[PDB]
């Protein structure tokens, strides 16, 4: 089973910069690995499916890569709109489910 | 019975046009899929290998 | 109005049982698969049940297998689901969900989501 192990704990840092948050999955996946982005009590939205792609609604500043047990997202300037807790999922055959993240919080 | 299948190593996005009675390139001169055909159509990664 | 409203947020004592809704409404509605997933107070989402576009095939998750019934009423274009055995850890936000995918099996996302009942016990 995959349990997905996320770093670092928590960031710190000013807006503008560049963010770059790391998902070392336990055990290879291929391609699919998806992201989720919740604000403090709203309703998380996709992000990034297949660990590269850009999902639809998401300006181009969210970009995400990896493959296997390394995959990691990178954010060009953090606004307000953006500086919430991350996710990384996956799927699953054996038994069939779903294993999210522990969550990554950010901070200005 | 006569349960035959394929494979094909294919361009990602031509995935989509082999379903029946669909056009484009492969649909016309690499291959042709029955018109009416009910049967199943399986993808994956392959740029791992 | 591509939207989905949930239905029959309540509270009952545990053992007992309930039996949830969900209206879907700006799309048709016999022609994706839906999930519901639940969201416990203070934690994070775990998926609960789906149904495949043509009702033919339904998976659960291991904390509620064979404790909830998942099914589809196309007459409405009402989704439904029976409860069984509820316990304390069932309190949650019970989203249901839309699959991602037209006519496809592979049931990976979630491209839609109801806004949520809270359910306590």
């Amino acid at each position: 089973e995959i349990v997905l192990t996320q770093s670092p704990a928590t960031l710190s840092l000013s807006p503008g910069e560049r963010a770059t948050l790391s998902c070392r999955a336990s055990q290879s996946v291929s391609t699919y690995l998806a992201w989720y982005q919740q604000k403090f009590g709203q309703a998380p939205r996709l992000l990034i499916y297949d660990a590269s792609n850009r999902a639809t609604g998401i300006p181009a500043r969210f970009s995400g890569s990896g493959s296997g047990t390394d995959f990691t997202l990178t954010i060009s300037s953090l606004e307000p709109e953006d500086f919430a807790v991350y996710y990384c999922q996956c799927r699953s055959n054996w038994p069939p489910g779903i294993t999210f993240g522990q969550g990554t919080r950010l901070e200005i | 019975t006569n349960v035959y299948a394929d494979s094909f190593v294919i361009r990602g996005d031509e995935v989509r046009q082999i379903a029946p009675g669909q056009t484009g390139k492969i649909a016309d001169y690499n291959y042709k899929l029955p018109d009416d055909f009910t049967g199943c159509v399986i993808a994956w990664n392959s740029n791992n290998l | 109005q591509v939207q989905l409203v949930e239905s029959g947020g309540g509270v009952v004592q545990p053992g007992r049982s309930l039996r949830l809704s969900c209206a879907a409404s700006g799309f048709t509605f016999s022609s994706y698969g839906m999930h519901w997933v639940r969201q416990a107070p203070g934690k994070g989402l775990e998926w609960v049940a789906v149904i495949w576009y043509d009702g033919t095939n339904t998976y659960y998750a291991d904390s509620v297998k064979g404790r909830f019934t998942i099914s589809r009423d196309n007459s409405k274009n009402t989704l439904y689901l029976q409860m069984n055995s509820l316990r304390a850890e069932d309190t949650a936000v019970y989203y249901c969900a839309r699959d991602l995918a037209y006519r496809d099996y592979v049931w990976r996302y979630f491209d839609l989501w109801g806004r949520g009942t809270l359910v306590t016990v």
